[PDB]
């Protein structure tokens, strides 16, 4: 049963889109880049269980960074250092990706970089104004996987 | 994300919208792709006067969001490219917006269909490099501009 | 080729067992119950990328405890709390299986429970004094996973 | 990890050795198996009176690693099954050692022979509920052993 749906998964990797798989942008796990952390911020980041966080700034569409917990390490609560500040101390690629990318082809570009995580974004082609990228949510590795082995 | 198009003798780098913090790593892209001179198409959100100390002379001529551009903004624009790379041959011209993917690629296009190149082939090689460029209106405006093959 | 792989891995999960792709006992990633947490020992555990360490007291083979990193949210490193207090503060099931165990089963297993990691330990049989479990090391649904995508 | 096993009237406790500190939990366990006596087969680590206090008597009752019991520990052992089961019915002998698998199983399964239950059904009732339990010296001991039907 469960290498039967593992391989049935498989097959589909080449049909399903990163868009079916994927967490919506107001669903998804994020902070603001004007967070200040202090012991409060830092041990609610600590105690969410999430290994990396997107940042916005504005509008939660406007995603500039990836803060990974691990960027913590050193960081002293009393200081109040901002996030903008820790985000630039490390270098976390920020990957986006078109809706109609398939999953394997996803999987693909998860396994070659350091990379687990990927922005959603469509064509938006609604006039009468100039085309734009439209930012419709978050895919992880853990997606693609959770496709897999349903 | 700078963009860089070349063809025949000619070489353009579409490019983001930087801010006045962002000022000297984006002077820093375009010196690395050789841009003397910028077009800014929509509205000017940054100070000129550091990137004019740079030898980078910056011209703003904004037109409609979504539209094509008013026939003295053509002539203007394939003058301005024909003396530019008369001038200082192997350069790079920078056009860039703030919305993007409409207005830019349209400038560009034009002085690459002037330049020759197929209607269809052009909004290919566009296209290929910057995924949904050209709504509606500017793509039919491409399609029934009249190349005097200046 | 990659679906392929997929397949391939997903039939060979019944043939494979844990102990072929367990990390072994002296290449786990660990930390002794007697360890204070201040800011130096908690800065090191957050820099060390890992969400969950066993913690081993005496010997490493003997594990008493799982310490997840989300563990640490509110502790203050100047109170320079031990180890041994904050893992009874929370509880998280240590799971423990033997080296001869399919690796489907230990999937279904890690799909069950919340547990994401176990134990490695087999039957020793060796004279002339009492048969026990030796700890080999540590099996991890990621393991698996890896096992599969290859 | 405690371990019952029921056969006829009687029921027996495998359990691990405690500390001192843990005597409380251990107690709780004892009294939820309904554990009158406790016969400890190995080196004894912990403190008895509070076990006493609870209505629970320690027998000491060491015999050497990975060995069979003498005659005198099988007579006391069997007299001591038969005279606790008839005092107080459907009440539970707690059997434990420090080292585990061999001892301890080997008094319970002396136990189940003497029950009527055969030698090969007795070790594969044990080992059903603990793996790897009864080195080679023990098993074919119980092999070698003659029932009195006691």
């Amino acid at each position: 049963m469960e290498e039967l749906n593992i391989i049935q998964g498989a097959l589909e990797l080449r049909t399903k889109t990163v868009e079916d798989v994927m967490t919506p942008l107001r669903d998804c796990f994020m902070i603001t880049g004007e967070a200040i952390l202090d012991f409060n911020t830092m041990s609610e980041i600590m105690e969410s269980g999430y290994t990396r966080i997107p940042v916005f700034e504005g509008e939660r569409s406007n995603i500039v960074d990836l803060l990974f917990v691990k960027d913590l390490a050193f960081v002293d609560p009393d200081d109040c250092t901002p996030l903008k500040t820790i985000t630039k101390f490390y270098n976390h690629p920020l990957h986006f990706v078109f809706n109609d990318t398939k999953l394997d082809a996803m999987l693909e570009e998860f396994k070659k970089g350091k990379s687990h995580l990927a922005i959603v974004q469509r064509v938006n082609n609604e006039g009468e104004g100039d085309p734009f990228y439209e930012v419709l949510g978050i895919v992880t590795l853990e997606d693609v996987i959770e496709e897999i082995i349903k | 994300a700078p963009v860089e198009v070349t063809y025949k003798n000619m070489r353009f780098l579409i490019t983001h919208n930087p801010t006045n913090a962002t000022l000297n790593k984006f002077i820093e892209e375009l010196k690395k792709y050789g841009v003397t001179t910028i077009v800014r198409v929509c509205e000017a959100t940054y100070d000129t006067t550091l990137v004019e100390k740079e030898g980078i002379h910056v011209l703003d001529w904004p037109f409609d969001d979504g539209a094509p551009p008013s026939n003295q903004i053509v002539d203007d624009w394939l003058s301005l490219v024909k003396i530019k790379f008369r001038e200082e041959p192997g350069c790079c011209i920078a056009v860039h917006c703030v919305a993007g993917l409409g207005r830019a690629p349209v400038l560009v296009a034009l002085a690459l269909i002037e330049g020759g190149m197929k209607y269809e082939d052009a909004v290919q090689f566009i296209r290929q490099k910057r995924r949904g460029a050209f709504n509606s209106k500017q793509l039919l405006y491409l399609e029934k501009y009249r190349p005097k093959m200046r």
